[PDB]
DNA sequence: CCTGCATCAGAGCCCGAAA
RNA sequence: GGGGGGGG
């Protein structure tokens, strides 16, 4: 029955909350709060668990629902797409890699290649201690050192080319 | 080369299957607590594509050095999530069913 | 109205041809930094800022005025289009 | 200042309470104020008494009660709750089998209560339920369109309480009866109710060829039980015609006083037309085990006699206001109430079968849910429950008095849009929407009352022989057509008819008659028009199409802080605000104790000390400021019904939707063009046309699966300048100037698996800041909005009195106010339908001015008048001119108002002050007044050979004036009309409407720009705009719209990149929504493919959908 | 044969044209059966594709027109005239 | 250029043309109530009578303007084509004229008032049937025209 | 629009449609006749 | 199926039309394996057809399938394609667009025929990409990202921004449209003249072509981006170049109202 | 052969649209 | 089995 199918016993619990509440309301002459349901449910039930049970019970609504008027308005037309980047975002991300590598190569690209191999322009090559034992060019604790010197040469290199501050949002 | 015509024609069951990346076996949508898509349901990434770009479902292969790999554990291709707009599925009918346009 | 537009329609067999020439030429100059322009420093279209007169940045303005001089030639199958591209970038770099 | 009333007409009766159509209707439906014995069988009572008893064991209904509201009105508005009363019902369970009786008072839920002014509060928003007009139930006879000499009788019940039925007599000669689109010989039914061939012939015989045409032998070969089964096979084939179930089907269809209901009104109209009396509100009975006819033969009998041309038999006009009735609020709601009762009864009988037939009470037998949901649905989502129009007090008063013919039970997609002759005095002929809905939505006329059966009646004076009584009798359209009804203005000496020829109507047709011949007289001219229309002075001089706009725009006038009543009124602007309830009056006589900005306390004769608190700066549905202002001073002595505080758009208890301004009527260098309006900066200086507007802003902090949203002052990456006016917890301080981009409420949300990209973490690795795990989600000011925070409301989870919808911790609301001065773009209008946007604001030194130096306020172009034919604005300003110098305001009733000679009389008196002062303090005629006078004399406006004083008076009496152009000092070459006009500032303000967008949100599926200012939408370039670019042959402009500027994602991102780098935009790619069309056609098993010149497929998906 | 505009419109070769007009399922049903190819001759077809319409600046008459300044025009001509 | 109420000039000719109309109108009802000619014939001949009377007063309004007030604002705006047409002007200065019943057939009794003079309530209600019928007609038309246009574009676009 | 011979490439068909349709609103046999034709 | 603002979920109708199909296929598969009588297998086989028929073209045959507790037919693939709200007429023959905007209209007698008055706050947005580029070629911002950050807050806009805008739009035209676009001069190109205030200024002579009053009319603005689009507008769609009617051949831009009256 | 006669798919644009 | 409060 549910677009988001939920386990058979969990629906049995939800159905119980409603029967419980309906009798509650039926004696109280008004709608119970989660606390009055929680105790009417017995031990184990507090009001926060009544509350998270109902948010699970919530059924999705139709993108084709008419926004009142019924003439020319769908609910779905009011819903922005937040997955695809906007032209500004896609431009901002391009702009970043553009001056990200035009900043590594301006000390030397070699020690920027060691660091670039550390994090990864496209790949995310980030572990910690071990694999670095292999091919950078040097042995193992030196890459971590030239890590810092690339980083801090970068940091002076940036106090002049301070155009990356803006990317901090 | 450049678009110059647009053809439209019947699709054989054969060809419908040539489109398909997975048979959808379950009426499930997304799992009610992970809210990630249920496998072999209507939003399964194993069929239609990754939800996030260059990242598999369970998180084993997570960026673009792998492009086209299918994660062993979870079974999802590593490409751009834009594919969830293009990848068809299909439903294998028990009995054949008439296409109402050609009936009524 | 566009200055001299009545003359610019005189130039062409079909109005849409005028604007094709004009728009093409306008990207010819924007790509080459105007350096291939036909006009001389007092014919250059100027734009008044708060500091003073400067070149009109609008390359479509430029092309129509260029066109009025008669120093541009226009037509079909003039020259193989690829061979223009580099001899223009050879004479006037980017 | 003095007010002078014109008009000879003495109105016997005031206007009725103008919200009574709402208040009386719901009060009659609830009867909360009546002791349960004494309740008559209407409304809620009637719904209960029709649903019960519930048969199997028997559940029976004793009485209902309504409790008092859990929360008071403003309290509901504040916390987004419905203003409603708990409804309980006491019912006795009775076992048919044993004798057990358990009886309890079961809780049915809440019923929404109507306020004093006749509106509702539904989840914190005021709403109005608009009366619906529809065809009265009864029996009707209309002419057969296809066959001319024949007629169709139709019986039509209340909506959704039965089928409609036609009695077409087909070419065959038999009487045929149409039900549920199904036809069959009606005589079939006749036998079923116990008729046989004698009774049909004895009763009906008179019609030679017709009565014998109904007789069919094969049908009588059959007792009444046989014929019952006969028909049932006709109407639901496949269902076995058990004698048990054929009874139940047709009984519930025809005779069940629960599934079929004619009106109480339908019952009378049937009694009156057919000349019968009805035992109940059904067409037949089941009595003594067989069916007994009620309606069918009187109906058959009536039709046959009309067929033959028998006297006393007439067709019925279905648009006649006597055969069309109105479903008021009560009726509409109780219909939804009875539906929910009958649903709850499905649940009772279901449960009377399962679960132990003895161990059950009423409490466990009733589930309230289907009633609760029926009422909640009528109120929140019905298409007659409307968001209240409370722009100004008149907006809401007109709203309540509106009449819709759309709805569940009216028209929809000419006859009913027409003004019918029986609208006279009942439905306003002017007030209706221009456009698609014209004549479907209308307004109750002013003196009109809706009676118990739902017909509109209008008052009329009886006239005996020749003298006019003071007895007033309210009359439906049907009863009106019997009499001769004289016009309201007909002349009378004392009470005697003073003309020997009177102008009267008879069946709406106008006729000239003698005073011997007259039986009734109109009460007033106002009785023919809506309240809005009645607020138009000199309405007799305005073309109707423009009066139509004069009416409707008064609904749209926004309350001005300096609001003033019009210099020319009609005498209805006092009680409009009185019935509006904006203004506040004194209960009994007494003395004012205290007077405050917030309160005024009055001590009556009673001894009681009553404290009236005043609503100050409250935001209406439309954002206009509802604000009451105290009008009395401490100690002032007050009688019963004197005014103590002005409401919004009221001045001293008169309705003030605009300002009186000095207008010249002349062109003005092109800023007047095509209805634009030119105003003086003097109006802005003295805060004319300035109005306060509050927008409401809301934001919620929710529990998410990533973690909590928190309303914070700590927002990643933002300077103290950005947060200065935010308090400790992160919401803007009361009394701060907020401008677009400013933050009103801080909020953080947990970042999704957008876990900073390796590109991003390296970035912040270099700055030695480690990326916070909360995002900035604050509520900012939207573009083009702003003001001064005047109020905050904070509602969290875990505070006393508060718990919100599941999942949301806390919700904050910020009310932002703005004082809006008039600006170019904004819309002005007068009461005669002249409307225009202000196009220019000249400084005072450019305004045309009179010779004694005073400058006009507004310049209106004369070209606006001739084709519009709204001359009332012309007289309005003439009289405004007199009043400006005499310092008077006037009351000119519609159609009985100030007439030209009378206006000239006061204009003359005005000229003496405009000019006599001049010569008094040592100034003669001006050289320039002579040059104008010279050319005026050439226009035949002044008589030649008179002193300049004599001649200016002649122009002043024509309403014209000598005007000097402020730019030149030289006079306008002619004398110009100048005077005081009432001009409103409408709700259409440019600040609300300007909007622009570079890039922004895009729709999920189509990847096309969203729509609407509130979404930062993009303008719709639709079909006809493409045609425009297509004709122009602007191929590249057009293609740009179809791609880069919409859903060509690559090209749109690319274009944006080119511009911020200074290159030209790249040639476009494939629009995403054609990709969507391809895949939707594949989803229909249709193989659509792009090919090239050589017919080889072209992949529009760049390999991304092929394996 | 004389048909009015509605039937005339629905009967053109271009199924992208007719299907976007009215009677869409009928238009699409018959076309898919026939394997109809739209040659994108008219303007609606090209509008639906977001292509550049075959009118105005889009007409094949004026589309390929070239523009060259005389300085470039014979600077190019000299290098290509010799061997 | 301005407009004051006095600028809508009732021609003297108007009262004479109205007296001419009633003396001929009683000619028509004796021919009716004495049964010489039909009730359809009578309704027809009074309609053309009042039509001619309307025309008579229209040219009367313009002749009086041209000869005696050639620079009158209403006259100027209409004459120059700036605004207004004769029968609008006729309604301000002459008579409103014959109105039409909801069914479309015209009322025998015209509106003798002008907008300068002001209408009686009964004249005003009478005239409302036509206004409302016109407003509905126009509302159904623009949909019929809109659709027509889309068909045209669809049949010609290539 | 140009009081001169028509340029190759003008979208005449469209223009023709727009030309016939735009007066449409103002036709009081009137516009029905036109549809009939 | 998306999480909208509320954490609530919103879903397209096709999902419920697919789910009904999948249940029935799946259960038919099981009734076959369990050898159910043919009256049972017959019943499901027919319901399978109707599931396929509501997916493809709900309502076409028989009762339209509705969401529970709603009378709304679910919108099926046919519904999507077809009608005024369908794919073709709502998103393929016409879309919403970027670089556009709307405002109330006001007469601008002082404008020359090729001009209009365009509110500067509108022009800022419609040309915002251009403005950012100009902003950095001068110096009022270090780069394009800082430039945008500056125009976010209205308090942080400084007067030299506006002089930067004027440079940008030099020589360029914008398009004006008043609906209903009955013929081709429902749109026309104007060189914009920036104005304080919020109202577009239209030139008096073009009001006829547009059927533009000043009783509250509003008008849409569109900025042609490429050199090609801008050339089309200036040559083919400029107000001043379209003086005659394409339908009659008569003058369309002509004196009227006050202009006649004065003359 | 032809006509009733049934079944279907049409019914203006853009913006606020107050869910 | 196809449709509606406001602005132009
Ligand atoms: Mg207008
Ligand atoms: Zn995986």
């Amino acid at each position: 029955a549910r677009t988001i199918r939920i386990p058979v016993h969990m629906v049995e619990t939800i159905n119980k909350l409603s029967r419980t509440a309906r009798q509650l309301q039926q004696e109280l002459g008004r709608e119970p709060t989660y606390e009055e349901i929680a105790e009417a449910m017995g031990p184990g039930w507090d009001a926060k668990r009544v509350e998270e049970t109902l948010k699970i019970a919530q059924e999705p609504v139709s993108l084709e629902t008419p926004i009142g008027d019924e003439k020319d308005s769908f609910y779905g037309d009011f819903i922005p797409d937040e997955h695809l980047p906007s032209p500004v975002d896609a431009a901002t991300q391009s702009l970043l890699s553009e001056e990200l590598e035009k900043a590594l190569s301006k000390l030397s690209e070699r020690e920027a290649m060691v660091l670039k191999l550390r994090k990864g322009l496209i790949d995310g090559r980030e572990h910690t201690l071990e694999e670095v034992g292999a091919f950078f060019g040097v042995t193992r604790e030196r890459i971590r050192q030239i890590e810092n010197k690339a980083l801090r040469k970068l940091k002076y290199h940036e106090s002049r080319t301070r155009k990356l501050r803006d990317f901090l949002d | 080369k450049e678009v110059r015509k647009v053809r439209i024609a019947l699709a054989s069951p054969e060809k419908i299957r040539s489109w398909s990346y997975g048979e959808v076996e379950k009426p499930e949508t997304i799992n009610y607590r992970t809210l990630k898509p249920e496998r072999d349901g209507l939003f399964d990434e194993r069929i239609f594509g990754p939800i996030k770009d260059y990242e598999c479902a369970c998180g084993k292969y997570k960026r673009q050095r792998f492009e086209g790999k299918v994660c062993e554990r979870c079974g999802v291709e590593v490409t751009k999530s834009i594919v969830r707009r293009y990848r068809m599925g299909h439903i294998e009918l028990a009995t054949p069913a008439a296409h109402i346009w050609f009936v009524k | 109205a566009e200055p001299g537009i009545d003359k610019l329609f005189g130039m062409v067999d079909s109005k849409y041809r005028l604007t094709v020439v004009v728009a093409k030429r306008a990207q010819q100059l924007l790509r080459h930094g105007f350096k291939n322009t036909v006009l001389e420093p007092e014919e250059r279209p100027k734009m008044q800022t708060l500091e003073g007169l400067f070149d009109d940045p609008n390359a479509v303005t430029w092309a129509m005025k260029e066109l009025l001089t008669g120093r541009l030639v226009f037509g079909e199958n003039l020259v193989p289009e690829d061979r223009l591209q580099k001899e223009m970038e050879r004479l006037y770099p980017v | 200042m003095e007010i002078k009333r014109f008009g000879r007409i003495r109105e016997v009766i005031p206007l009725p309470p103008l919200t009574e159509i709402q208040v009386e209707s719901y009060r009659r439906a609830l009867q909360a104020d009546v002791p349960p014995e004494k309740r008559e069988n209407v409304g809620i009572q009637a719904a209960f008494r029709e649903t019960f008893p519930i048969e199997e064991l028997v559940l029976d209904f004793l009485e209902y009660r309504l409790g008092e509201p859990p929360f008071p009105q403003d309290e509901c508005r504040e916390k987004d709750l419905t203003y409603q009363a708990p409804l309980y019902a006491r019912l006795q369970l009775i076992h048919k089998d044993t004798g057990l009786i358990k009886e309890d008072e079961v809780f049915l839920g809440h019923i929404p209560l109507m306020t004093e002014d006749g509106s509702f509060i539904i989840n914190g928003a005021d709403r109005v339920i608009v009366s619906q007009i529809h065809r009265s139930p009864g029996v009707y006879f209309t002419p057969d369109p296809a066959r001319p000499g024949r007629y169709i009788a139709s019986i039509i019940p209340l909506p959704k309480r039965g089928p409609w039925i036609d009695l077409e007599v087909e070419p065959n000669g038999v009487v045929s009866m149409k039900v549920n689109k199904r036809k069959f010989p009606l005589v079939l039914l006749l036998r079923v109710l116990g008729y046989d061939q004698e009774t049909l012939a004895r009763e009906l015989g008179a019609y030679g060829e017709l009565v014998q045409g109904l007789m069919d032998e094969s049908v009588f070969a059959m007792r009444p039980e046989e014929a019952l089964i006969r028909l049932f096979t006709l109407l639901r084939p496949g269902d076995p015609p058990k004698r048990d179930k054929a009874v139940a089907y047709v009984y519930g269809l025809i005779a069940d006083p629960r599934r079929y209901d004619l009106g109480e009104a339908g019952r009378y109209k049937a009694e009156e037309k057919l000349g019968i009396r009805l035992s109940g509100r059904t067409l037949a009975r089941f009595e003594d085990g067989e069916f007994k006819d009620e309606v069918f033969l009187p109906t058959l009998r009536y039709l046959f006699a009309l067929t033959a041309g028998v006297p006393g038999h007439e067709v019925d006009d279905i648009d006649h206001l006597g055969n069309r009735r109105i479903r008021t609020v009560g009726e509409l709601m109780t219909d939804q109430f009875r539906v929910g009762l009958a649903r709850l009864a499905r649940g009772v009988r279901e449960r009377m079968l399962m679960g132990s037939e003895d161990s059950l009470t009423p409490a466990k037998l009733v589930n309230s849910r289907p009633l609760e949901a029926a009422i909640r649905e009528f109120f929140s989502r019905s298409q007659l429950s409307q968001f209240k129009d409370e722009t100004n007090p008149l907006s809401s008063l007109r709203h309540k008095r509106r009449i819709s013919a759309l709805g569940p039970g009216g028209l929809t997609r000419f006859d009913v849009r027409d003004v019918h002759r029986t609208h006279y005095g009942r439905i306003c002929p002017v007030e209706t929407p221009e456009g698609a809905n014209i004549g479907l939505i209308t307004s109750l006329a002013a003196y009109a009352r809706v009676d118990e059966l739902g017909f509109i009646r209008t008052p009329y004076r009886r006239v005996v022989g020749g003298v006019v009584t003071d007895e007033v009798v309210y009359m439906t359209a049907t009863e009106e057509d019997r009499y001769t009804i004289a016009q309201a203005n007909t002349p009378l000496e004392g009470n005697r008819i003073a003309a020997e020829r009177v102008v009267a109507r008879r069946k709406g047709e106008p006729v000239i008659v003698s005073p011997e011949e007259v039986e009734f007289m109109d009460v007033s001219p106002k009785q023919v028009f809506s309240v809005n229309t009645n607020l138009i002075p000199f309405l007799e001089h305005d073309d109707a199409n423009r009066a139509l706009m004069g009416s409707n725009m008064q609904t749209q006038a926004v309350p001005l802080i300096r609001a003033q009543a019009p210099v020319v009124m009609t005498g209805l602007e006092e009680r409009v605000v009185r019935d509006s309830l904006a203004a506040l009056y004194a209960e009994e006589d007494g003395e004012v104790a205290k007077v405050d900005g917030n309160r005024i306390v009055v001590r009556y004769e009673d001894g009681r000390l009553v404290e009236y608190p005043l609503r100050r700066f409250y935001r209406s549905n439309q954002g206009t400021a509802l604000d009451q202002r105290p009008r009395v001073v401490v100690g002032q002595r007050v009688r019963k019904g004197d005014l103590l505080a002005d409401g919004p758009a009221s001045e001293n208890g008169f309705l003030a939707l605009g300002q009186n301004v000095l207008v010249a009527i002349m062109p003005f260098d092109g800023y007047n063009f095509e209805d634009a309006i030119v105003i003086s900066e003097e109006l802005l200086k003295r805060d004319f046309y300035t109005s306060i507007h509050i927008e409401r802003y809301e934001i919620e902090a929710r529990d998410t699966k990533l973690g909590p949203e928190r309303i914070t002052r700590d927002i990643p990456h933002l300077s103290e300048a950005a947060l200065r006016d935010l308090d400790e917890e992160g919401v803007v301080r009361i009394g701060a100037e907020v401008k677009p981009g400013d933050i009103l409420v801080g909020r953080t949300s947990f970042k999704g698996e957008s876990e900073p990209t390796p590109e991003e973490r390296l970035l912040r690795s270099i700055f030695g800041e480690k990326a916070r795990d909360v995002k900035d989600t604050s509520l900012r000011v939207p573009p083009g909005e702003g003001g001064i925070v005047v109020r905050t409301v904070r509602l969290r989870r875990g505070d006393p009195g508060v718990e919100l919808k599941p999942g949301v911790r806390e919700v904050v609301r910020v009310y932002v106010a703005q004082k809006r001065k008039l600006q170019v773009g904004d819309k002005l209008a007068n009461r005669h339908g002249n409307k225009g946007v202000v196009a220019k604001i000249l400084p005072v030194e450019d305004m045309p001015h009179l010779p004694d130096g005073t400058p006009v306020d507004v310049i209106l172009n004369p070209l606006g008048v001739p084709s519009r034919m709204n001359l009332g604005q012309i007289l309005e300003t003439h009289l405004g001119l007199a009043g400006y110098f005499l310092g008077q305001r006037y009351i000119s009733p519609i159609f009985d108002g100030a007439k030209e000679p009378e206006i000239k009389e006061l204009l003359a008196q005005a000229f003496e002050v405009y000019f006599g002062k001049r010569k008094g303090e040592g100034f003669g005629v001006d050289k320039r007044e002579v040059e104008v006078l010279r050319r005026a004399e050439k226009l035949g406006l002044v008589t030649p050979g008179k002193t300049p004083e004599e001649q200016l008076k002649e122009l002043f009496l024509q309403g014209k004036v000598v005007l000097y152009d402020g730019r030149t000092g030289e006079p306008i070459e002619g004398p110009i009309v100048v005077g005081q006009m009432f001009i409103m500032k409408l709700y259409h303000m440019v600040e609300d409407k300007m909007h622009a967008r570079s890039t922004g949100p895009y729709s999920l599926i189509t990847q096309q720009p969203l729509g609407g200012k509130a979404q930062f939408g993009g303008q719709r370039f639709g079909e006809m705009e493409v045609w425009a670019l297509e004709a122009y042959g602007a191929a590249h402009t057009l293609q740009e719209m179809l791609t880069l500027k919409s859903d060509d994602i690559e090209g749109r991102n690319a274009a944006y990149e080119a511009i911020i780098k200074g290159e030209d935009v790249p040639e476009p790619s494939v629009p995403e929504s054609f990709r969507v069309l391809v895949k939707e056609l594949q989803a229909l098993a249709l193989d659509v493919q792009t090919l090239d010149e050589k017919d080889n497929p072209v992949d529009i998906f760049e390999g991304l959908a092929s394996k | 044969l004389l048909m009015g505009v509605t039937k005339s419109a629905l009967s053109t070769k271009s199924w992208l044209s007719a299907a976007s007009f009215q009677n869409t399922t009928h238009v699409l049903t018959e076309a898919a059966i026939a394997g109809k190819k739209d040659e994108l001759i008219g303007l609606k077809e090209n509008v639906i594709l977001g292509r550049l319409i075959p009118a105005g600046t889009g007409s094949d008459f004026v589309r390929f027109t070239q523009v060259v300044d005389q300085k470039t025009l014979k600077a190019i001509e000299e290098a290509r005239k010799e061997a | 250029i301005t407009i004051g109420i006095d600028d809508a000039v009732i021609p003297e000719e108007k009262k004479q043309y109205l007296e001419e109309a009633d003396r001929k109108l009683l000619q028509i009802e004796q021919a009716y109530e004495m049964g010489f000619l039909t009730d359809r014939e009578r309704y027809d001949q009074i309609l053309q009578l009042w039509t001619e009377t309307t025309e008579k007063v229209t040219q009367a309004v313009f002749k009086n303007f041209e000869e005696n007030y050639p620079f009158n604002p209403l006259y100027v705006m209409a004459q120059s084509g700036a605004r207004g047409n004769p029968q609008q002007i006729r309604q301000l200065c002459g008579l409103r004229g014959l109105m039409q019943k909801p069914s479309g057939e015209t009322f025998e009794v015209p509106v003798r008032s002008s907008f300068r003079e002001g209408l009686t309530v009964l004249e005003y209600f009478i005239s409302s049937h036509g206004a409302r019928k016109g407003g509905a007609d126009t509302a159904l038309r623009t949909a019929d025209s809109g659709y027509l246009t889309r068909k045209l574009v669809d049949v010609t676009h290539e | 629009s140009m009081a001169r011979p028509v340029s190759i490439g003008e979208a005449v068909g469209i223009v023709a449609a727009q030309s016939i349709g735009e007066p449409g609103t103002q036709l009081t046999q009137g516009l029905p006749r036109v549809i009939e034709l | 199926m998306v999480q909208v603002d509320g954490g609530r979920f919103a879903t397209s109708d096709l999902n419920d039309l697919y789910r009904r199909l999948i249940n029935r296929n799946n259960r038919l598969k099981k009734l076959l394996a369990q050898g159910a009588p043919e009256i049972i297998i017959r019943n499901e086989k027919r319901m399978l057809q109707e599931a396929v028929d509501a997916l493809l073209d709900n309502g076409r045959r028989g009762a339209p399938v509705t969401n529970p507790g709603s009378d709304r037919p679910l919108r099926s693939l046919t519904d999507i394609l077809s009608g005024k709200q369908g794919r073709f007429r709502q998103n393929l023959l016409g879309k919403r667009v970027d670089y556009s905007g709307r405002s109330v209209i006001v007469v601008g007698p002082q404008l020359k025929l090729h001009q209009c008055g365009l509110p500067k706050r509108m022009a800022l947005e419609l040309f915002k990409p251009f403005l950012l580029k100009k902003m950095e070629e001068k110096g009022i911002a270090p780069n394009v990202k800082a430039a945008r950050r500056m125009l976010e807050r209205q308090r942080d806009i400084k007067d030299e921004v506006w002089d930067a805008l004027e440079e940008v739009i030099h020589g360029k035209v914008v398009l004006l449209n008043r609906a209903p676009t009955l013929h081709r001069l429902g749109i026309q190109a104007f060189q914009p003249v920036l104005v304080e205030g919020q109202s577009i200024q239209l030139h008096p002579l073009v009001c006829e072509a547009f059927n533009a009053d000043f009783d509250g009319d509003q008008m849409a603005v569109h900025v042609p981006l490429s050199s090609f689009a801008q050339a089309e507008a200036r040559i083919q769609m400029l107000s001043a170049h379209n003086l005659l009617s394409p339908a009659s051949g008569e003058p369309l831009a002509k004196p009227s109202r006050d202009i006649i009256l004065g003359l």
